[PDB]
C-alpha cells in the first residue's frame, strides 16, 4: 500500500521483464500502478511512469503470447493501448514536451502496428518526430530513425509516393551526420567508426528509396497523377 | 506487415 512497496514492485517488474517473465512483470507493474493511482490520482503527473511501464510490459506480453500462424493476446494489446494512451493524455497537460512523450508515442505506434492499424501508427510517429525536431540536433540518429519508420509505415500502407520524402530525409540526415563527424575529425577512432556505420546505413536507405520510387511508378499508384 | 530487414535497419539507424 505504501509508495516504497510500489517501488519494490517496480524494480521486480523490471527484473521479470528482462528475464522474459512477461506474466509476472505485468502483475508487478499492475500493482505498482494501482498503488500510485490510489496515492496521487488516476490522471496525475506522478503516475505517468507507472502507466508507461505497465503499457510497455503489456505490449511485451502481447507480442510474446501471439503466434503468427494464428483471447489473452488481443486483450493485452487493448490494455497496452489504454495504459500508454493514459500516459500520453496526462503528459499532454505538461507545459514542456519531453523525450518521454516521444517514447510514449513510439510505443503507441507499435501497439497500433500490432493491431494492424497503420493510420494510427503513422499519426503517432509524425507527432513523435515533430517533438524530436525541437528536442535534438537536426542530424540526430533518432530523427533519421523516425523518418524511416514513417516511410515504411507509408509503404506498407500502399502510399510509396508519400513514403519517398521521409526516406530521402533519413538518408540526407545520415549523410549530413557523416560530413559533420568528418569535419570534426579535421574518439577520433570512434567518430570514424560511426562515419563508416552511417555510410552503410545510407546505402541501405538509398536501396529502399529506389524500391519506393519503383513502387510509386506502379500503374495503379501513378495513373491518377498521369490522368 | 513490415519486413524484418526494415525493422533491423530502423534499429541500426537508431544505433
Amino acid at each position: 500500500k505504501t509508495l516504497e512497496f510500489a517501488e519494490e514492485l517496480t524494480e521486480k517488474g523490471s527484473v521479470f521483464l528482462k528475464e522474459n517473465d512477461f506474466a509476472e512483470a505485468v502483475d508487478c507493474f499492475s500493482r505498482a500502478l494501482e498503488i500510485r493511482v490510489a496515492h496521487y490520482g488516476e490522471l496525475d503527473a506522478e503516475c505517468i511512469n507507472a502507466y508507461y511501464r505497465y503499457g510497455l510490459a503489456l505490449l511485451a506480453k502481447a507480442q510474446a503470447e501471439a503466434d503468427p500462424l494464428g483471447d489473452e493476446d488481443e486483450s493485452d494489446l487493448d490494455m497496452a493501448w489504454k495504459m500508454l494512451d493514459i500516459a500520453r493524455v496526462i503528459t499532454d497537460k505538461q507545459s514542456t514536451e519531453t523525450m518521454e512523450k516521444v517514447d510514449i508515442l513510439c510505443s503507441l505506434a507499435e501497439v497500433s502496428l500490432e493491431r494492424e492499424d497503420i493510420e494510427s501508427s503513422l499519426s503517432d510517429y509524425k507527432n513523435a518526430l515533430s517533438i524530436l525536431e525541437r528536442l535534438v540536433e537536426p542530424d540526430s540518429r533518432r530523427t533519421a530513425e523516425l523518418n524511416f519508420r514513417i516511410c515504411i509505415c507509408l509503404e506498407t500502407g500502399c502510399q510509396p509516393k508519400e513514403a519517398i520524402p521521409y526516406c530521402q530525409k533519413a538518408l540526407l540526415i545520415c549523410k549530413a551526420r557523416m560530413e559533420r563527424l568528418s569535419n570534426e575529425i579535421k574518439s577520433a577512432s570512434d567518430k570514424e567508426v560511426e562515419i563508416g556505420d552511417l555510410a552503410g546505413l545510407a546505402e541501405d536507405l538509398e536501396k529502399k528509396l529506389e524500391d519506393l520510387k519503383q513502387q510509386a511508378e506502379n500503374p495503379k499508384q501513378v495513373l491518377a497523377e498521369l490522368m | 506487415t513490415i519486413m524484418p530487414k526494415d525493422i533491423q535497419l530502423a534499429r541500426r539507424i537508431r544505433g
